[PDB]
RNA sequence: CGACUCUUAGCGGUGGAUCACUCGGCUCGUGCGUCGAUGAAGAACGCAGCUAGCUGCGAGAAUUAAUGUGAAUUGCAGGUUGAUCAUCGACACUUCGAACGCACUUGCGGCCCCGGGUUCCUCCCGGGGCUACGCCUGUCUGAGCGUCGCU
RNA sequence: ACCUACUAUCCAGCGAAACCACAGCCAAGGGAACGGGCUUGGCGGAAUCAGCGGGGAAAGAAGACCCUGUUGAGCUUGACU
RNA sequence: GGGACGCUACGCCGCGACGAGUAGGAGGGCCGCUGCGGUGAGCCUUGAAGCCUAGGGCGCGGGCCCGGGUGGAGCCGCCGCAGGUGCAGAUCUUGGUGGUAGUAGCAAAUAUUCAAACGAGAACUUUGAAGGCCGAAGUGGAGAAGGGUUCCAUGUGAACA
RNA sequence: CGGUCGUCCGACCUGGGUAUAGGGGCGAAAGACUAAUCGAACCAUCUAGUAGCUGGUUCCCUCCAAAGUUUCCCUCAGGA
RNA sequence: ACACGUGCGCGAGUCGGGGGCUACGAAAGCCGCCGUGGCGCAAUGAAGGUGAAGGCCGGCCGGCCGAGGUGGGAUCCCGAGGCAGUCCGCCGAGGGCGCACCACCGGCCCGUCUCGCCCGCCGCGCCGGGGAGGUGGAGCACGAGCGCACGUGUUAGGACCC
RNA sequence: CGCGACCUCAGAUCAGACGUGGCGACCCGCUGAAUUUAAGCAUAUUAGUCAGCGGAGGAAAAGAAACUAACCAGGAUUCCCUCAGUAACGGCGAGUGAACAGGGAAGAGCCCAGCGCCGAAUCCCCGCCCCGCGGCGGGGCGCGGGAAAUGUGGCGUACGGAAGACCCACUCCCCGGCGCGGGGGCCCAAGUCCUUCUGAUCGAGGCCCAGCCCGUGGACGGUGUGAGGCCGGUAGCGGCCCCCGGCGCGCCGGGCCCGGGUCUUCCCGGAGUCGGGUUGCUUGGGAAUGCAGCCCAAAGCGGGUGGUAAACUCCAUCUAAGGCUAAAUACCGGCACGAGACCGAUAGUCAACAAGUACCGUAAGGGAAAGUUGAAAAGAACUUUGAAGAGAGAGUUCAAGAGGGCGUGAAACCGUUAAGAGGUAAACGGGUGGGGUCCGCGCAGUCCGCCCGGAGGAUUCAACCCGGCGGCGCGGUCCGGCCGUGCCGGCGGGGCGGAUCCCCGCUCUCGGCGGGGGACCGCCCCCCGGCCGGCGACCGGCCGCCGCCGGGCGCAUUUCCACCGC
């Protein structure tokens, strides 16, 4: 159960929400777990992804062990762009197929003076429900 | 339904004659909607009819004495083993019905600690029998905030409150109830009564002081006791062949006479 | 058109009633609202009773009623006369004066006079200053015992 | 067997009935409870690279500044010392509109001050600040064979 | 009685509306007192075209002529207020 | 002094008599729809609801269960609860479709014909010629009110003419 | 709409502006006109006005089963 | 809103509905020294007001019996009898206590009419009251209502729909 | 006349400010019907109602008695229950219809005029200083101006107040400055683990000894059907970073010398106002309840009220004709929320969508219809006919039988294929018959028990021994526990209750009063003890009997499996 009397539970207003959702939201909603090998190295469980991000598709008729990098982000689809993740169209052109971040995970990341400030972030009160909960 | 439904369009009957059927009909317009007919329960749009209103009697009253009845009723079925297998409570492994625990379970603080008490208890195959009852309801409920049901798990009584209700809650099924204040619509779900009960050790002797025995009163409320009961062999079998009617009885007639 | 037995009816629905229909759901929140605001003003004034100033012993007018006794508007000024309490004074330390009340009868102006007497007694008044405590304020070790009274201050009891 | 016509079935046309979906309504409850001459509500007209409507905005015109956030917007081309979104406390806000120079033709003014025009010399042009009613205190200028006082 | 023009006729093209319980051959009988359906008889044969006004108690509009309503309106007066 | 069935007792069994029906009344529905509390360790992409069906059936009946096809995502049985719960009509409302019917009709103001160009396609477009009409109170040349881009060039024959 | 008609120098026709607004206007007078509406215009509201008067009133089975008669009512198409 | 019938809890009582205290929960539980108040427990009269059995014994007083009767009354009780000889149970002519309820005759309470004898006090009369017989009351005569729900019927509401 | 005050009245684009209009769900003050009912209708009722007008606020209004009552009296206003469908009004008809008291929510009181005392002791503006300056605030200086004696400020308001004398008592309250939880933002747990389906899994099985892992987190939503562990989120008195005034401390600029009791002397109240007559409206208010027009028009041991008009006489209760004031209360407008036994595109707001939009009327105004491809456009490349619209191949998709108004695609209606039939319009009920349609998966027709036969094959029967379990017992009454919706006893104890009977305190050491004993009685619980009953709404051990199971033997004329006779 949820306890918060301000926190909606109704389904209409969620969707609502999340399809109306503004961009600065969007990206927030585009999370996807870290690979297996980051995970104790970083001590993060996921993470927003951005432009240039390697990435394994896990489900979906795309999903393998290949490495691919994010093409770009499209955030009024819901929808990322992988750089070998693309099918054929009629006339001979290519066209990028969309997968979501739900069905993504990233091995190596984009590092920056902004990206890397959230990772000591995420991973301190990552830390404290271990001292506060121990 | 709103009081303004059907009844914000401006409207007049064409009257007899011009081959129309009487109805009120929206005045003029170069559009569709133009002696379209707008009120009446009969035409498209307008009001419908009856209009339900708020003051409707939604609520109802019981007596004090029906109301403390039913809970006594509710607690009495709840130790025979033969009704609350029939509210299809998986316990069979359950060693004693009256099920009372020590009062060492209100300092649990974590949810594993309950889960391994339900495995200890063997009354963890009534919550293993929710997982198999969860699944998106039939109907209109899905997008009216019922998307999901499942069954009731057994009840928790529970004399203080100590960690034991944030042990406890997030286990699907179980419902924690305090025993100064009892609750029927929790204790006989669906109106059908022998819901499975766990009871502390303090809960389950905190039971003669909030209705007492047939000789003496209940401590907590102002002037209640159990109320009598209206017969008191209710195996009628035992009555039935008992010496003491036998002897005054007539011969069974059980020849079948045909025509 | 009446059946054959019956009552004759004067059902008072002749006007427009339905636009005038006061529904009672805010009464579940009513309740919680009144609460609230109670246990927020009980915290204002922490030391001081939740119940508020006290009340004088009332006999009924109305002889259905002349038996009864209640908790009445204030106490009169004959009354504070007699308990040697100034009326200006009063109403600071938690007595509820008005001018409006007589005294006719001997045994009500004597009973809250004797009811005023037992309030002085029970009453712990804090200095202005902790620094300083006055001549007509309580004891040091009162100050450590000073808690709130809930329900009504000296409940008038028949 | 014919042509035509009747019944039933299959398939194909018209049609959107039924079902399942819903960023919408309806009802109830809670907190707050705030408009304007420092120009309200409303209306008109304009503003995007390609924009008819909707939405946003006001010649700084699908927004300026600041803060938070942190690699986009996207239908198509274009270009980390902060792109885009949100917050919004600074700045700005065309014309009517209580609408305020007179009227509502968008026409005619009046006063003062600047720049070309003079070389203040009258103009002309452009720009800037004022010019609605009633009323409160106070100031100034006044009226009265109203009541007087001193020459 | 005859002549002319435009229709009506047919064809190339485009193309509705009113109306429609089911639909339509009659004699007599009865019936709610004038039947397309019922009874007894006369009988009866695909699909149609151009006219035609006998019938469908034909289509048009909950009869305005008459009466009732404790339903109204315009007007008059020696009706009531 | 070693042995058939039975008995949801709101169940089972045996005797007799009776069975019309308008208005109207009552009772029984394991008749039907929608949602809620329980309940079926319920069904379900190895196929839900809905729809069609020359199949097998059940119940006097309201209706219901299987077989086949389509469909792609929810649904039902039982115990109680609640209702905006069952249509053939109301010159009912909304929407769609028929016979009429390829029918009435495309008939007010004298009239068009030939050749060439273009085009896939010409009675209706363009040019030349012929024959006509408006006959200066015009079917001519310009205004006001009103219309508001209808005015001009190019292109189209999707919709209208 | 066609033919046939009355008048066509004055009580003639007509454009624009303006004034008279609903129990009111205006009327060479017809109960005529007042935006296809006139023995009281149009729009919205009261209003879902009332109707002893017409029309309609939705699933099955079983059981029972009528009355158009008394009296009274400004009662006679209705009620008690 | 009312009437009747039915189901439930309590019972001469019954009830919080208004108010306080302790996600679903706006629920539920608790508070009768929160039962104020609603209905019933007493009616009658316009009102002032009044306001619900008697008998016997002894000499208006003192003791006793003390809650009406008759007929019909489902059920229960006894046993003349009968299923060498006792117990159980059976039934049984006949004899009784009689539930509810019906009919009748009485008795008591309030108003009214008529007729009297009287007594008596804190202020002795135009005073206060009793008695007897008729009559009117929606009365008494060993309670039955309260609260909730359901169904039907009549209404006021838009009121089965146009 | 000159000159100078003062009173009235003007002019300002004078200096500084104020009002206009909108919304209007809730509130206040006016105005104000007719539909309807009375089975007609006229008083009534609808109804102080709809409509119209003005004015605000976040609440408004009302509000601290010229009150209610007749009691042993209560004591501002507002709201709920009750009073009560009552008193009362009403062609006394339909109908209308309060108030007191009581229980609750809340509870806060006050200020003027006048009477008088203080030397106008008062206030505004302009200029200067100092300090904050988005509310120009305070204090100081003004032979700076003005307002005010036609009355400002302090004391002071019916509960009395003012002055003087006598006692008591603390002298410290309050403005403009500074330094010492709410709102917002960013994050925090655990499987994409093995097999298996699908186009895609969030579908199925498993992950033993931690029946994977987290859970104070198994609400919700998204992700290619159904997810606690993929993600956003959720839980948490969880973490981090900012803004807001706050609560109290300290410093200074500060005003700040204050009252209460006794005695004496004084003083004190609101005018075309109350009230009366009349008229109209209204109300339950009835010989006017309330409001308003006109006329008359007051008084001070006075005036008002005491629900029938009046006179006389006792009382009871307040002090009108001046004003301020939060809380309980209302809220279909607005801002931001949460929720639903509600409705699901002819439903629900008219409007789920470029909806008050398209469109209509000169105008006031009227006012629609209209959701769905697919998971992803992967939106059909390319070849060919046709001028093209349109096709035929090919291709995408799980599926084009989802191909751009495209999910599912019913009926009316139409086109085509198959079958049957066809002069009394068509259609229907009962009874057959014929033909199709698929189905029975029928095509050699039942098996089940008991007995016999012979072929076989077992580790096999009965009876004994051991162990466990269960049932019953009237064990005629074995022993012990536990309970009583059983009773009795008590040099018993407690906890209470009682409408059964010494001490602490107060208003007049004894008499009165409230509270606490103690004793007595009654109930409950416990220590027990004695009976009764039970363990079949509820029990264990020993003994006896019986049954079952497991293991040893017993070992084949016993027992159990398999096969056929027609």
């Amino acid at each position: 159960m949820k306890f918060n009397p301000f926190v909606t539970s109704d389904r209409s207003k969620n969707r609502k929400r999340h399809f109306n959702a503004p961009s600065h939201i969007r990206r927030k909603i585009m999370s996807s777990p870290l690979s297996k090998e980051l995970r104790q190295k970083y001590n993060v469980r996921s993470m927003p992804i951005r432009k240039d991000d390697e990435v394994q598709v896990v489900r979906g008729h795309y999903k393998g062990q290949q490495i691919g990098k994010v093409v770009q982000v499209y955030r009024k689809k819901y929808v990322i762009y992988i750089e070998r993740v693309q099918r054929e169209k009629a006339n001979g052109t290519t066209v990028h197929v969309g997968i979501h971040p739900s069905k993504v995970v990233i091995t190596r990341l984009k590092l920056d003076k902004d990206r890397k400030k959230i990772l000591e972030r995420k991973a301190k009160s990552r830390q404290v429900g271990k001292e506060k909960g121990k | 339904v709103s009081e303004l439904a059907g009844h914000q369009t401006s409207a007049e009957s064409w009257g007899t004659g011009r081959a129309v059927a009487r109805i009120p009909r929206v005045r003029g317009g170069g559009t569709h909607r133009s002696g379209q007919g707008a009120f009446g329960n009969m035409c498209r749009g307008g009001r419908m009819f009856a209009p339900t209103k708020t003051w409707r009697r939604w609520h109802r009253r019981v007596n004090t004495t029906q109301k403390r009845y039913a809970i006594c009723s509710a607690l009495a079925a709840s130790a025979l083993p033969a009704l609350v297998m029939s509210k299809g409570h998986r316990i069979e492994e359950v060693p004693e019905l009256p099920l009372v625990v020590e009062d060492k379970v209100e300092g649990y603080k974590k949810t594993k600690e309950a889960v391994l008490l339900l495995k200890k208890l063997k009354a963890w195959n009534d919550i293993k029998k929710v997982y198999a009852s969860q699944r998106m309801r039939a109907g209109k409920g899905k997008m009216r905030n019922r998307r999901r049901i499942q069954r009731r798990g057994p009840c928790v009584i529970y004399n203080e409150d100590n960690g034991i209700v944030k042990a406890f809650r997030n286990i699907p099924g179980i419902t924690l109830l305090n025993v100064t204040k009892l609750n029927i619509l929790k204790l006989a779900p669906g109106g059908h009564v022998g819901r499975f009960c766990i009871w502390t050790e303090s809960a389950f002797r905190k039971l003669d002081d909030l209705y007492g025995t047939w000789r003496k009163a209940a401590s907590l409320k102002s002037n209640y006791n159990l109320p009598m009961h209206k017969m008191l062999n209710t195996d009628l079998s035992r009555i039935l062949k008992s010496p003491e009617i036998q002897r005054a009885l007539r011969a069974p007639r059980k020849k079948i006479h045909r025509r | 058109a009446p059946s054959r037995n019956g009552m004759i009816l004067k059902p008072h629905f002749h006007k427009d009633w339905q636009r005038r229909v006061a529904t009672w759901f805010n009464q579940p929140a009513r309740k919680i609202r009144r609460r609230k605001a109670r246990q927020a003003r009980a915290r204002r004034i922490a030391p001081r009773p939740a119940a508020g100033p006290i009340r004088p012993i009332v006999r009924c007018p109305t002889v259905r009623y002349h038996t009864k006794v209640r908790a009445g508007r204030g106490f009169s000024l004959e009354e504070l006369r007699v308990a040697g309490i100034h009326k200006k004074v009063a109403r600071t330390i938690g007595i509820s004066v008005d001018p409006r009340r007589r005294n006719k009868s001997t045994e009500s102006l004597q009973a809250n006079v004797q009811r005023l007497k037992e309030y002085r007694s029970k009453l712990v008044l804090f200095p202005r200053k902790p620094s300083a405590p006055k001549k007509g304020d309580s004891s040091a070790e009162e100050l450590k015992l000073a808690t709130q009274l809930t329900g009504p201050v000296m409940p008038i009891r028949n």
